[PDB]
DNA sequence: ATCAATATCCCGAGTACATGCACAGGATGTATATATCTGACACGTGCCTGGAGACTAGGGAGTAATCCCCTTGGCGGTTAAAACGCGGGGGACAGCGCGTACGTGCGTTTAAGCGGTGCTAGAGCTGTCTACGACCAATTGAGCGGCCTCGGCACCGG
DNA sequence: CCGGTGCCGAGGCCGCTCAATTGGTCGTAGACAGCTCTAGCACCGCTTAAACGCACGTACGCGCTGTCCCCCGCGTTTTAACCGCCAAGGGGATTACTCCCTAGTCTCCAGGCACGTGTCAGATATATACATCCTGTGCATGTACTCGGGATATTGAT
């Protein structure tokens, strides 16, 4: 095996839409933002927005675990590799 | 059932953007730490985002205050406003 | 006959000595000569207040250490204690200069 | 030619004070390539800033600006 | 399972430049009074965000077989480290002068105010019409099959 | 006894035969062009008023410029722990299948808060006289760097 991945990897570096789920997504948001404020209400574009920059913000981060975790002659991702790209790029120690 | 909404995300997203990301082979851990990290950077947004609306005595979060927000982490978003 | 250490321990004892202390390292004629020749090569006849290459070297050692903590690091994680300019490309393009 | 003036023992000072053991032998010429483009920048700027005052004289606050600007802030020089 | 050889820490003494305080003063912080418009408050309004219903089905959760990448262990070659001697350039002090900051005088240049008027904006329903969905026929490629030719071993000949 | 020769076994060639891929055509529907005021409104034309921006000297320090001395760099040696390569055991992430379920569509409903306008009043810009707090200058002295010698570790080799 080791190739119907590979068809995946070329099939969603094209396309260009949200890989999350909107509900749970949407829950999730107003969730975390209960404890800051009760009884809120959001705007529809304000949850897109959020999503968007969420996926983008974890594309890059597996784009950096998967350099990191070339750099150690492996193929798999462990979270030994992402504790290492946000140490490095500055968001944790 | 009573299940928190981080496990909302499920794992078959998780694996399609670490494939957008360009990874081949994913280890079983990744799973619930990159939740984990979804989490923070929601706790790095939504809290500022709140503060905007709360200086505005608004009482519904618009998407200008979530541009503002990013834009101050060197995260500017196009094309949501601004 | 003469004694000899180990290798590796006066490793240690220089990063104990180094870590402790707060001097310049780089010369500073060497420096200052750098410097002035790549203004030069910008904008010939320049002045250069000393307090301003002092800064520059500043700035410049405090670039250079992180730099090297950040290899540190990728070293490390290569299971080795090594530092190969391989590790120095992969820091420099996760912090977002090279690539 | 200058950039030798770094010497070899400077930067093995400058990598024990960020605590690594053992130090690569063809470390030196690519790392004199790193110090050689990270001063490539602020100079860029330090005498622009010198330009915009009609002088010709890089002050010791030009560089301050500049490595603001960068994203790099030190203190003690006048900031 | 310790004893020699270094390196480091602790303490004491001669020494000095930089900290901390007082002095003269000057220019910016303060008190008083006036003008005035920016923003608190109230009001209506109507956009739209939140709640629930039913139906479709793409997608997720659960299971099972398994080949592969991960990791541990072992060995050879060598690239760096530690310490010796040799050698050069960084490092520590006086003389010029050309740059930088004030001081003085001038005029060009933006702010402000008031009509004038094309001009960008919004909803109007406008109509086309690219571009997203569905279907279908092109090449590319690998997994197979048939047959022929070459080479080794057992059988018979002298 | 050894050797020629038939029989069988294997390697090499060629070719379809079939199953998976990818650009081309059909088609319909919501959304980019494009008037149409309008609308009031920013932008432009046309004036002056004041100040800051600019240039000329001119005082005055802070960068370049020249001379002795060792401390750090250079260069050599040996040797050893590490890098890199190889190999095998096995676990687990992969891939594929059925089954469940909640995302997604859209429909309907409706009350909460975005959003604008209208009113008016007190907080804030602004000018002037008052005055005192911070700042440059000068100077005593002491906390801290340095040198020297004796504790306590702190490693390596038997």
């Amino acid at each position: 095996p080791g190739t119907v991945a590979l068809r995946e990897i070329r099939r969603y570096q094209k396309s260009t839409e949200l890989l999350i789920r909107k509900l749970p997504f949407q829950r999730l948001v107003r969730e975390i933002a209960q404890d800051f404020k009760t009884d809120l209400r959001f705007q529809s574009s304000a949850v897109m927005a959020l999503q968007e920059a969420c996926e983008a913000y974890l594309v890059g981060l597996f784009e950096d675990t998967n350099l990191c975790a070339i750099h150690a002659k492996r193929v798999t991702i462990m979270p030994k590799d992402i504790q290492l790209a946000r140490r490095i790029r500055g968001e944790r120690a | 059932v009573l299940r928190d909404n981080i496990q909302g995300i499920t794992k078959p997203a998780i694996r399609r953007l670490a494939r957008r990301g360009g990874v081949k082979r994913i280890s079983g851990l990744i799973y619930e730490e990159t939740r984990g990290v979804l989490k923070v950077f929601l706790e790095n947004v939504i809290r500022d985002a709140v503060t905007y609306t709360e200086h505005a005595k608004r009482k519904t979060v618009t998407a200008m205050d979530v541009v503002y927000a990013l834009k101050r982490q060197g995260r500017t978003l196009y094309g949501f406003g601004g």
